C-alpha cells in the first residue's frame, strides 16, 4: 500500500508536468 | 606461459590450470619418501542449493542457482603434507592458502544465499594400496566452515558479536526476549565434505587433475536464520612433490 | 601552567640519573621529533604499527628499557624490537641506517638527546593524549 | 530540398514546441534511458553491494523503501573506476547486485545535462538572443559533475559518488565531513555565501520590484493583471525602488541601473556555486578544509581547545562509524 | 485551432446536487458496514 | 549480451553521427540575422 | 612477520583481511584498496605473477626495501588540509604535508573548469558577434516577433 | 472490533469522489452568466 | 531564542562565530537528525530554490 | 528549453519573494520542534524490521550509525558540564578505525 | 548507572562508585574491555516494588536492568494491549507547547 | 540457547589475565621480553591444556623458557573459542589505537 | 512494513481535499461568461 501511494504521487505529476507544458494557457501579446 | 599482462581482466585468474589429454599416466609413490601438495586449485563449475519444501516427505532437490559475485569464487595456493599411511593410502592434511571465497548465489525468484565456499583445515584420503596416484585415485574428505562473517561483524544496526551494541537501540522500551536471535549473534562452525575424483594424470611432472563435489552449509547471518545446503561441483589441479 | 625546570627533567638512565633540559633542548627536541619522526609517530603512537606506542610505561618494559635518554639515543643509532631479539635498522630509521632514512644523516649526539627528551617530556605535560591516538583528540 | 536538409531544418527549426537541436539529438534519447532505469531502479531495484563488502543496501520501495530512505545505490567498491555495462554483467542479476543501474543511470545523465547546456547556447543563438545563459547553469552542471563523476575519480571508485536517493545524499555529506571538513574549507563557505545571498537577493529584488507595481488594477483584483504579457512599458517604477533601497542602506548601496542590477543578480548565486562545485572537485584530490586541530597551546603545552577542536570530535563519530565493516587497516586512505 | 462546434455547456441544478449528495451519503451510510466487515 | 553490446555501439554511432553532420551542415547560417 | 597466514585470513566480512579477488579473479589486496586494484609500482610488481599478487613471493621474497617504500608511502599518501596539516581530516596538528599531487591535481581541476567556462563564454560570445546580435536585440526587428505562435 | 482496515479508506473514497464530482458541477453551473 | 528557551539553557543556542556555527550544525546531525525533517527539507528547497 | 517559461513580470517577481521566504519560515517551524527534541529522528517501521531483520539496510539505518558516532565523540567535549566519561571500551566503531 | 539526558536518543550504560569513578559498563568493543559486568561481578538487587528483595546475578539480565536503569526507576509494562513499540513519545505538554509556540 | 560467547569469556580467568589459547597476540606487550618473539612462538603453538606447557614449545631457548616461567603468573588457559581465533584474529584483532 | 495504518487515509485526504478545492475554483472560473 505504501509503495502504490508514493508511486501513484509520482505518476500524478508526471501527468501535471504534460498538461502544463502540453495545455498550458498559452502567451498572448495584445 | 603467459605473464599477468597478457591475464588481467580476462577471467582466466579465476581458472584453475589443466592437463593435455595426453596426460593418463601415473605418479609413483615411493613410501619412503616424504610428499607434499604444493598447489591445491579449485573451481567451482556450478553451485546448487537445496530446497526447502513444506513438508518433510518428498526429498527436497538441489536446483541450479545464479552466481552473482564474478569470477572470485576459486580456491588456490593451498599447500601442504602428502601423507603415506600404513596401508598405502595417502592422507593430504591442508596447511595454508587461499582456501574460502565468500560468494553469492541467487535462487530462482530472487532469493540470495551467500555462502564462505572453502576446503579449510581439509584432511582428504585416498583408497588403501596407492602404489601410484591413478586416474582412478580418489580422495575423500572433511573440512571446516567457519562463520560467513567474523566475530568483528556489525549488523546494519551496529549489533555485533565480539563488537557492537547487544540490543535494538532503537527500540528502547521494546521487550527484549523476541529479538534474542537477532540481537546475540552465534559464530557457527560445522563441516563439509568433498571428493576429488583424478581425471588426469602427469606421471613426471606430479600434476593432477580432475573434478570435485563438495557439500556445506551456507551462511546463517550469524544465527540469525536457519542456513541452506550447497553442493559445489568444480574442477582441480594439485601440483605434487617430494618434501 | 609552564614549562618548568622541574617539568623538563627526565631520567637519563636506568640508575635514577635525571638531566634538566633546557627550553632550547626541548624545542629542538619538538622540531626534529616533527622533522625526522612524526610522520609514524604523531602524537606518541606510531601509525604502521599501532601496537607500540611512545608511552613512558610502555619505553619502561622494552628491553633493553627505553625510558630515559640514554636508551632513547641507543634506540636512534640501533633499534630493535620490543623484546631486544632482533635489530630493526633495515626498516627503521637509524644512525646505522642513515643511508636508506636519509633524514637521520646530519643528526648529531646532542640532536638525539634532544629527540630521546621531547619524547620523555611530552607525556608529562600531555597525559594521556600522548600516545592515545584519535579517542583523545 | 534533399532528405537531409529537410531533417536540418526540423532538428533546428524554431517553431517547435520543445526546441530539438544537435545538442537535442544527445540529450532526448541519453535523458530519457537514465529517467526510465532511475524511475524502474527506484521502484523495483533489489539491494545492492555498494562497499564491495557483500552487505548490499536497499534502495528501493519494493524492497522497504519510503521517498526519504530510498535510492538509487552507488556501484559496488570491487569495481571501483571500472566501467560496468549491462553487458560486461554475466546476468542481469549479477548486474543489479552489484549496482550496474547507478552508472548507466550516471553517465547517460551527466552526458544529457551536458547537451542541456549546449541546448540552451542553440537556442539562444537561432533565437538571436545573447549567448550566456547556459554559463549560469554551467554552475549546477559543474556541481553535479563533482559528485558523480569527479569525486569518484579522485577517490578511485563510484562506489563514493553521491547516491541518487535523498537519505542517500545526506549520508554523502556526513562522510565527506568527516574526510574533508568541507564545512572548515573556504571554497563550501564561498558556495554558502552564493546560495544564502542567492535566495536573500532573490526575496529583495522581489520584494523592491513587487513595493514599486504601478497601479493598473482595483482592490478586487490580482494585480498581477495589471501587466500584459508583451507590453513595451516597464510595469513598476524602478526609480521609486531605488529611492526605497538607496535610503534603506544609503543611496550608493542601492542599483537603479537594471542591467548592472539584473548582472548581479546572476554573478553571486553563479560564481559561488562555481566555487561550491571546485570545493567538491579539488577535496576530490583531499586538499581538504583547514585543520585548527590543537592550534591553540597554553604556556606549559597543554592543547587549549577551540570550537575546531569540537568540530573534530563530531568528525571522529562520523569517521569511526562510516562503513563499519570495510576498513581493515587503520587509516582511511581513500 | 479553430474551435471545435460540438462543445456544450454541462449543468447539475441545486436540487439535482442535493438529490446526489443523499444518494451517495446513504449509499455509503448503507455499505460502509461491509466494506468493515 | 552480445547482441545488447552490438545494439547499444550501432544506436549510439547512429546518434553521434548524427550531432557531427548535423553541426556540419551550415550551422552558422542557421541563425536569424547574418547568414555569411 | 607475527606468524599471520594471510592468505587464509578470512576478515570479517567474509572476504580476504589480507587478500582477495578482483572481479576477474587476480589476487588483490583486501580492504578498502580493493578498489585500487589496477595500481602497479616497482616496489610491488616483484609480488606479482600471472594470477595477480603469489602468495609464495609474499611469504618468502619480500625484502626490507619493499617494506621501507610501502611504510614511506603509506605514511606520504596526497591527503592533507589546505594549511598544509598532513594527515586525515582528524589528524592533530604536527606533520607539515600537502603531497605536490594534490597540488598539482587541483589547481589544474580548477584552471581547466575556469578554462571550459570561458570556452562557452568566448565562443556563444563569437557566434553572436559574427552573426551581429552580441550587442542585443534590434528592437524594430526582433526575431521572434516574426515567429508563429508555439501554440 | 477487529475491522477490515481498508474499510475506512474505501468509505472515505466512496463518499468523497462522487459528492466531489456532483460539487464541482454545480458550482460552475451557478458560476455561468 | 525559541530552540534554546525548550532546551536545558541558552549553552546550547548557536554561539556566535563561524566554527561555532558548524558545530551547531554537525550538533543538529548528530542528535536531531535534522536533515530527516521535512520543514528543513523544505527550507532547503527555498533556499536552493 | 525547459516546457514552461514565466509570461507575467509581476507574478515572477512576487514568486521570487515568495520562494526564499516560505522556505526560511518553514525552517524555523522545525527548529520550534527541536526546541521541545520533537525530531523527525526515525521512520519506525524502518526500524521494527531492521531490528528483527539483520541483512536489511537503507540509506536511512546507515546515517543513524553516523550520528550514535557523533553523539558518542562529541558529547564529553561539547557538553562539559555533563562531566562525561566513556571508556575506550564503550565507544562505538566499526572496524580498524 | 549513568542515567539517560534528555538529548541522547541512545545511550550507553556506565556505572560509577559514589564519587563518580567508572567501575562497570557494557563494552561496545569487547577485545579490550576492562569494565565488563562478567570481569567485575556486577549483580543487582530490588528495594520495593514487584521485585523485593530479589537479587539478580546472571550477567545478561543484571545487564537487562541495568540498560532500563539508564531511564530512572524501573516499571512493568503491557506492550500487547497497544501493541506498544518501545519508542518513547512526548505527553499532552509537550505537544500543547509545540503547537502554541 | 543464546549467549554472547565472547561476554561470556569475559567472566572466565580471559577477563583477568592473556589466554594462551584464546587471548589476540598485542596482549603480550603488556609485559618485559614477551613481544614479539615469544608473542610469534605461543599463538603459533596454541592450544595449551595448562599454562605449564608453554614451556615445552620445541625450539625455546633456555633464556625464552626462563622468561616465560617468570611470566606464568600472568597467563591462563581456557577453552578455545572459535569466535576469538579464526579469521586470523589472534594476529590482528581489528583494533588499533 | 510495519506502517502506520492511518497514513493512507492520511496521505490520500491530503491530496484529496486540496486538489478538489483548486478543482472546484478553476472549473468555475471557465464557465465564467467569457
Ligand atoms: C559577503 C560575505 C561572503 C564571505 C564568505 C567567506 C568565504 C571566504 C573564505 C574565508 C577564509 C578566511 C580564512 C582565514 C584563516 C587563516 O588564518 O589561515 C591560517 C592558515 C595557516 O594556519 C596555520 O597552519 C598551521 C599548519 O600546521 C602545520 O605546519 C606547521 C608549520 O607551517 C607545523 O609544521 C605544524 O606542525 C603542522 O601541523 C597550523 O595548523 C597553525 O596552527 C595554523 O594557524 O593559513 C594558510 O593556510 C594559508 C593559505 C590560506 C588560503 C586562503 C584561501 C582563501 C580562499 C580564496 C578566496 C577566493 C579567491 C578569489 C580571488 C579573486
Ligand atoms: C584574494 C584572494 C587571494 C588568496 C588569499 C591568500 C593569502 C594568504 C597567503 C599566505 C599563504 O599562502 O601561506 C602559505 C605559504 C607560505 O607559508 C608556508 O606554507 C607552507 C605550506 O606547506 C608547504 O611547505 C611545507 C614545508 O616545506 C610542506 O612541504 C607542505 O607539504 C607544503 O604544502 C608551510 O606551512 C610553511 O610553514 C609556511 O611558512 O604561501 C604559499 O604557499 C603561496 C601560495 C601561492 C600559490 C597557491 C597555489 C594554489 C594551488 C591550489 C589551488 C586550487 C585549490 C585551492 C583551494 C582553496
Ligand atoms: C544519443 C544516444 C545515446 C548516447 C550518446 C548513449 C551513451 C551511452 N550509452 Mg546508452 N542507450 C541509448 C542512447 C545513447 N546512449 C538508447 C536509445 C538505448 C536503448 C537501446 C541505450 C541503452 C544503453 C544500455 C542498456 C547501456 C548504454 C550504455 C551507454 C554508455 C556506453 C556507450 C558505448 O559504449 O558506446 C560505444 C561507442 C554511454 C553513456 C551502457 C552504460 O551506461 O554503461 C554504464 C549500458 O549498459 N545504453
Ligand atoms: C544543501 C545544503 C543546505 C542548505 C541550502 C541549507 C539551508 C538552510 N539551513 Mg540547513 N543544514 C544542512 C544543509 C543545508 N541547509 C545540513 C547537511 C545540516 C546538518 C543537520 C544543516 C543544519 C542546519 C541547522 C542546525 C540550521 C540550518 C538552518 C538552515 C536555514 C538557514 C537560513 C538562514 O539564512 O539563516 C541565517 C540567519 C538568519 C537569516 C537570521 C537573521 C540574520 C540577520 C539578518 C543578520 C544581520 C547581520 C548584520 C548585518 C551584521 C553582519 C556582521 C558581520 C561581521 C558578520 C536554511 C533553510 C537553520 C534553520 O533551520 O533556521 C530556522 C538552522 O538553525 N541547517
Ligand atoms: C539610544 C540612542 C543613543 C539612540 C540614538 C539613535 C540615533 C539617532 C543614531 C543616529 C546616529 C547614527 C546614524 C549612528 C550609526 C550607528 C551605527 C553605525 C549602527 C550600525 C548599523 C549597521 C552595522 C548597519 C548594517 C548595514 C548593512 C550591513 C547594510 C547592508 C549592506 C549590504 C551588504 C548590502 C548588499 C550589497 C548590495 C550592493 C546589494 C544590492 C543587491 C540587491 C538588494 C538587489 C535587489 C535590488 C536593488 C535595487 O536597488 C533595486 C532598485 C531593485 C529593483 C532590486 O531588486
Ligand atoms: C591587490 C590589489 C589588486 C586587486 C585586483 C583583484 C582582482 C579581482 C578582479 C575584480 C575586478 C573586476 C571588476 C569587474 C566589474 C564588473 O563586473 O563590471 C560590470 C558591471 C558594470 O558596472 C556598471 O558600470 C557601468 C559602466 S561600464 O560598463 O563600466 O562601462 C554603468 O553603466 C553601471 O551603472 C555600473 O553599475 O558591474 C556591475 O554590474 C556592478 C555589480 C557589482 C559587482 C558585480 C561583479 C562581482 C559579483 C560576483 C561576486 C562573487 C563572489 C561572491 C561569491 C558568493
Ligand atoms: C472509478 C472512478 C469512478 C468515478 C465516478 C464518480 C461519479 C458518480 C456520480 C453519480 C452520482 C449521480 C447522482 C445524480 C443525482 C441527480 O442529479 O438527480 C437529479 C437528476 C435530474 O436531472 P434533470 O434531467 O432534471 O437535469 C437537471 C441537470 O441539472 C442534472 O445534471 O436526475 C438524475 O440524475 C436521474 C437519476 C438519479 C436519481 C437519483 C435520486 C436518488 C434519491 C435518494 C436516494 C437515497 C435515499 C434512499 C432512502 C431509502
Ligand atoms: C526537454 C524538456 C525538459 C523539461 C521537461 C519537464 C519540465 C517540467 C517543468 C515543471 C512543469 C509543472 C509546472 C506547473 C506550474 C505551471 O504550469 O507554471 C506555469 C507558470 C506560468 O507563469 P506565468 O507568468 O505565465 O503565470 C501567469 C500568472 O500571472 C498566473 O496568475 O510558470 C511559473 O509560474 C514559473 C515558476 C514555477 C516553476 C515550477 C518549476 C517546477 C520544477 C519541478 C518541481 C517538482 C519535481 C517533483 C519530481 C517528482
Ligand atoms: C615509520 C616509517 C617510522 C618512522 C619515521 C619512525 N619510526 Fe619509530 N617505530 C616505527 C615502527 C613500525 C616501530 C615498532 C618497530 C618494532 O617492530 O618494534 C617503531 C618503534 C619505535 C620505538 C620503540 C617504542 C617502544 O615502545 O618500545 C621508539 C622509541 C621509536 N620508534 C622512536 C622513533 C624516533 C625517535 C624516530 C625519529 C628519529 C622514529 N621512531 C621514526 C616506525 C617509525
Ligand atoms: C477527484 C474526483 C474528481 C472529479 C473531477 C470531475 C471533473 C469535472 C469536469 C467538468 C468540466 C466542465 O467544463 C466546463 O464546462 C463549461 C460549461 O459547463 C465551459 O464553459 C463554457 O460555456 C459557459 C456556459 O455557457 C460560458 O459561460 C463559458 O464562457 C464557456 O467557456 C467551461 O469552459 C468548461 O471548463
Ligand atoms: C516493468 C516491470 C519491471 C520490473 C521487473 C522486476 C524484476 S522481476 C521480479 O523479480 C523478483 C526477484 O528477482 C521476483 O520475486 C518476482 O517474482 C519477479 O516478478
Ligand atoms: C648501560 C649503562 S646505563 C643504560 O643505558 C642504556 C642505553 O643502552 C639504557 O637502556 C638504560 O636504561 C641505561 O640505564
Ligand atoms: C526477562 C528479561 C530480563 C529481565 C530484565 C527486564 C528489564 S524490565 C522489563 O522491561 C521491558 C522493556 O524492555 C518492559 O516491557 C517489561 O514490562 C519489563 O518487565
Ligand atoms: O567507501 Mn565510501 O567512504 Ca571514501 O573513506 Mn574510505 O572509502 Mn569508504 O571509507 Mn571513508
Ligand atoms: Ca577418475
Ligand atoms: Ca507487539
Ligand atoms: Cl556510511
Ligand atoms: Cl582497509
Amino acid at each position: 500500500m505504501e509503495t502504490i501511494t508514493y508511486v501513484f504521487i509520482f505518476a500524478c505529476i508526471i501527468a501535471l508536468f504534460f498538461f502544463a507544458i502540453f495545455f498550458r494557457e498559452p502567451p498572448r501579446i495584445t | 606461459t603467459l605473464t599477468y599482462d597478457d591475464i588481467v581482466g580476462t577471467g582466466l585468474a579465476n581458472k584453475c590450470p589443466t592437463l593435455d589429454d595426453t596426460a593418463r599416466g601415473a605418479y609413483p609413490i615411493d613410501s619412503s619418501q616424504t610428499y607434499r601438495i604444493a598447489r591445491l586449485c579449485l573451481q567451482p563449475t556450478t553451485f546448487l542449493v537445496k530446497e526447502e519444501p513444506k513438508n518433510k516427505r518428498q526429498e527436497a532437490e538441489f536446483v541450479p542457482t545464479k552466481l552473482v559475485t564474478r569470477e572470485t569464487t576459486s580456491l588456490d595456493q593451498i599447500q601442504g603434507e602428502l601423507k603415506v599411511n600404513s596401508d598405502g593410502s595417502l592422507t593430504f592434511v591442508e596447511e595454508d592458502g587461499i582456501d574460502f571465497q565468500p560468494v553469492t548465489v541467487q535462487m530462482a525468484g530472487g532469493e540470495r544465499i551467500p555462502l564462505l565456499f572453502t576446503v579449510k583445515n581439509l584432511v582428504a584420503s585416498t583408497q588403501p594400496n596407492v602404489t601410484s596416484i591413478t586416474t582412478s585415485t580418489d580422495f575423500k574428505g572433511e573440512f571446516n566452515v567457519p562463520s560467513y562473517r567474523t566475530a568483528n561483524f556489525l549488523d546494519p544496526k551496529g549489533r555485533g558479536l565480539a563488537s557492537g551494541y547487544d540490543s535494538a537501540i532503537a527500540l528502547p522500551q521494546a521487550k527484549e526476549e523476541e529479538l534474542a536471535r537477532a540481537n546475540v549473534k552465534r559464530f557457527s562452525l560445522t563441516k563439509g565434505q568433498i571428493s576429488l575424483n583424478v581425471a588426469k594424470v602427469d606421471g613426471r611432472t606430479g600434476e593432477i587433475a580432475g573434478t570435485f563435489e563438495s557439500e556445506q552449509l551456507s551462511d546463517d547471518d550469524m544465527g540469525a536464520h536457519e542456513p541452506h545446503e550447497v553442493k559445489i561441483q568444480g574442477v582441480f589441479y594439485a601440483s605434487i612433490e617430494p618434501a | 601552567a609552564e614549562l618548568t625546570p622541574e617539568v623538563l627533567t627526565v631520567p637519563l638512565n636506568s640508575e635514577g640519573k635525571t638531566i634538566t633540559l633546557t627550553e632550547k633542548q626541548y624545542l629542538e627536541g619538538k622540531r626534529l621529533f616533527q622533522y625526522a619522526c612524526a610522520s609514524c609517530h604523531v602524537g606518541g603512537i606510531t601509525k604502521t604499527n599501532p601496537s607500540l606506542d611512545l608511552r613512558t610505561e610502555t619505553l619502561a618494559l622494552a628491553t633493553p628499557p627505553r625510558d630515559n635518554i640514554e636508551g632513547l639515543v641507543d634506540y636512534m643509532k640501533n633499534p630493535t624490537t620490543y623484546d631486544g631479539e632482533q635489530e630493526i635498522a633495515e626498516v627503521h630509521p637509524s644512525l646505522r641506517s642513515a643511508d636508506i632514512f636519509p633524514k637521520m644523516r646530519n643528526l648529531t649526539e646532542k640532536d638525539l638527546v634532544a629527540i630521546a627528551g621531547h619524547i620523555l617530556v611530552e607525556p608529562k605535560i600531555l597525559g594521556d593524549k600522548w600516545g592515545g591516538g584519535k579517542v583523545y583528540y | 530540398a534533399n532528405l537531409w536538409e529537410r531533417f536540418c531544418n526540423w532538428v533546428t527549426s524554431t517553431d517547435n514546441r520543445l526546441y530539438v537541436g544537435w545538442f537535442g539529438v544527445i540529450m532526448i534519447p541519453t535523458l530519457l534511458a537514465a529517467t526510465i532505469c532511475f524511475v524502474i531502479a527506484f521502484i523495483a531495484a533489489p539491494p545492492v553491494d555498494i562497499d564491495g563488502i557483500r552487505e548490499p543496501v536497499s534502495g528501493s520501495l519494493l524492497y522497504g523503501n519510503n521517498i526519504i530512505t530510498g535510492a538509487v545505490v552507488p556501484s559496488s567498491n570491487a569495481i571501483g573506476l571500472h566501467f560496468y555495462p549491462i553487458w560486461e554483467a554475466a546476468s542481469l542479476d549479477e548486474w543489479l547486485y552489484n549496482g550496474g543501474p547507478y552508472q548507466l543511470i550516471i553517465f547517460h545523465f551527466l552526458l544529457g545535462a551536458s547537451c542541456y547546456m549546449g541546448r540552451q547556447w542553440e537556442l539562444s543563438y537561432r533565437l538571436g538572443m545573447r549567448p550566456w545563459i547556459c554559463v549560469a547553469y554551467s554552475a549546477p552542471l559543474a556541481s553535479a559533475f563533482a559528485v558523480f563523476l569527479i569525486y569518484p575519480i579522485g577517490q578511485g571508485s563510484f562506489s563514493d559518488g553521491m547516491p541518487l536517493g535523498i537519505s542517500g545524499t545526506f549520508n554523502f555529506m556526513i562522510v565527506f565531513q568527516a574526510e574533508h571538513n568541507i564545512l572548515m574549507h573556504p571554497f563550501h563557505q564561498l558556495g554558502v555565501a552564493g546560495v544564502f545571498g542567492g535566495a536573500l537577493f532573490c526575496a529583495m529584488h522581489g520584494s523592491l520590484v513587487t513595493s514599486s507595481l504601478i497601479r493598473e488594477t482595483t482592490e478586487t483584483e490580482s494585480a498581477n493583471y495589471g501587466y500584459k504579457f508583451g507590453q513595451e512599458e516597464e510595469t513598476y517604477n524602478i526609480v521609486a525602488a531605488h529611492g526605497y533601497f538607496g535610503r534603506l542602506i544609503f543611496q550608493y548601496a542601492s542599483f537603479n541601473n537594471s542591467r548592472s542590477l539584473h548582472f548581479f543578480l546572476a554573478a553571486w548565486p553563479v560564481v559561488g556555486v562555481w566555487f561550491a562545485a571546485l570545493g567538491i572537485s579539488t577535496m576530490a584530490f583531499n586538499l581538504n578544509g583547514f585543520n585548527f586541530n590543537h592550534s591553540v597551546i597554553d604556556a606549559k603545552g597543554n592543547v587549549i581547545n577551540t570550537w575546531a577542536d569540537i568540530i573534530n570530535r563530531a568528525n571522529l563519530g562520523m569517521e569511526v562509524m562510516h562503513e563499519r565493516n570495510a576498513h581493515n587497516f587503520p587509516l582511511d586512505l581513500a | 485551432m479553430e474551435p471545435n462546434p460540438n462543445r456544450q455547456p454541462v449543468e447539475l441544478n441545486r436540487t439535482s446536487l442535493y438529490l446526489g449528495l443523499l444518494l451517495i451519503l446513504v449509499l455509503a451510510l448503507l455499505f460502509s458496514s461491509y466494506f468493515f466487515n | 549480451m552480445e547482441t545488447l553490446k552490438i545494439t547499444v555501439y550501432i544506436v549510439v554511432t547512429f546518434f553521434v553521427l548524427l550531432f557531427v553532420f548535423g553541426f556540419l551542415s551550415g550551422d552558422p547560417a542557421r541563425n536569424p540575422k547574418r547568414k555569411d | 612477520k607475527l606468524g599471520a597466514n594471510v592468505g587464509s585470513a578470512q576478515g570479517p566480512t567474509g572476504l580476504g583481511k589480507y587478500l582477495m579477488r578482483s572481479p576477474t579473479g587476480e589476487i588483490i589486496f583486501g580492504g578498502e584498496t580493493m578498489r585500487f586494484w589496477d595500481f602497479r609500482g616497482p616496489w610491488l610488481e616483484p609480488l606479482r605473477g600471472p594470477n595477480g599478487l603469489d602468495l609464495n613471493k609474499i611469504k618468502n621474497d619480500i625484502q626490507p626495501w619493499q617494506e621501507r617504500r610501502a611504510a614511506e608511502y603509506m605514511t606520504h599518501a596526497p591527503l592533507g588540509s589546505l594549511n598544509s596539516v598532513g594527515g586525515v581530516a582528524t589528524e592533530i596538528n604536527s606533520v607539515n604535508f600537502v603531497s605536490p599531487r594534490s597540488w598539482l591535481a587541483t589547481s589544474h581541476f580548477v584552471l581547466a573548469f575556469f578554462f571550459l567556462v570561458g570556452h562557452l563564454w568566448h565562443a556563444g560570445r563569437a557566434r553572436a558577434a559574427a552573426a551581429g546580435f552580441e550587442k542585443g536585440i534590434d528592437r524594430e526587428s526582433e526575431p521572434v516577433l516574426s515567429m508563429p505562435s508555439l501554440d | 472490533m477487529e475491522v477490515n482496515q481498508l474499510g475506512l479508506i474505501a468509505t472515505a473514497l466512496f463518499v468523497l469522489v462522487p459528492s466531489v464530482f456532483l460539487i464541482i458541477l454545480y458550482v460552475q453551473t451557478e458560476s455561468q452568466q | 531564542l525559541i530552540y534554546p528557551l525548550g532546551q536545558s539553557s541558552w549553552f546550547f543556542a548557536p554561539s556566535f562565530g563561524v566554527a561555532a556555527i558548524f558545530r551547531f550544525l554537525l550538533f543538529f546531525q548528530g542528535f536531531h537528525n535534522w536533515t530527516l525533517n521535512p520543514f528543513h527539507m523544505m527550507g532547503v528547497a527555498g533556499v536552493l530554490g | 528549453i525547459f516546457g514552461i517559461a514565466f509570461s507575467n513580470k509581476r507574478w515572477l517577481h512576487f514568486f521570487m519573494l515568495f520562494v526564499p521566504v516560505t522556505g526560511l519560515w518553514m525552517s524555523a517551524i522545525g527548529v520550534v520542534g527541536l526546541a521541545l527534541n520533537l525530531r523527525s529522528y526515525d521512520f519506525i517501521s524502518q526500524e521494527i524490521r531492521a531490528a528483527e531483520d539483520p541483512e536489511f539496510e537503507t540509506f536511512y539505518t546507515k546515517n543513524l550509525l553516523l550520528n550514535e558516532g557523533i553523539r558518542a565523540w562529541m558529547a564529553p567535549q561539547d557538553q562539559p558540564h555533563e562531566n562525561f566519561v566513556f571508556p575506550e571500551e564503550v565507544l562505538p566503531r566499526g572496524n580498524a578505525l | 548507572v549513568r542515567r539517560m539526558p534528555a538529548f541522547f536518543e541512545s545511550f550507553p550504560v556506565i556505572l560509577t562508585d559514589k564519587n563518580g569513578v567508572v567501575k562497570a559498563d557494557i563494552p561496545f568493543r569487547r577485545a579490550e574491555s576492562k569494565y565488563s559486568f562478567e570481569q567485575q561481578g556486577v549483580t543487582v538487587s530490588f528495594y520495593g516494588g514487584e521485585l523485593n528483595g530479589q537479587t539478580f546475578t546472571d550477567p545478561p539480565t543484571v545487564k537487562s536492568y541495568a540498560r532500563k536503569a539508564i531511564f530512572g526507576e524501573i516499571f512493568e509494562f503491557d506492550t500487547e494491549t497497544l501493541n506498544s513499540d518501545g519508542i518513547f513519545r512526548t505527553s499532552p505538554r509537550g505537544w500543547f507547547t509545540f503547537a502554541h509556540a | 540457547e543464546l549467549v554472547n560467547v565472547v561476554d561470556e569469556k569475559l567472566g572466565t580467568a580471559y577477563g583477568e589475565k592473556i589466554d594462551l589459547n584464546n587471548t589476540n597476540i598485542a596482549a603480550f606487550i603488556q609485559y618485559r621480553g614477551l613481544y614479539p618473539t615469544l608473542a610469534k612462538l605461543i599463538v603459533k603453538n596454541a592450544p595449551y591444556e595448562s599454562v605449564e606447557d608453554v614451556l615445552n614449545i620445541p625450539g625455546l631457548t633456555e633464556r625464552q623458557k626462563q622468561i616465560l616461567r617468570e611470566n606464568l603468573e600472568h597467563f591462563t588457559v581456557t577453552e578455545v573459542e572459535t569466535a576469538l581465533v579464526e579469521g586470523g584474529d589472534r594476529y590482528n584483532n581489528g583494533l588499533y589505537k
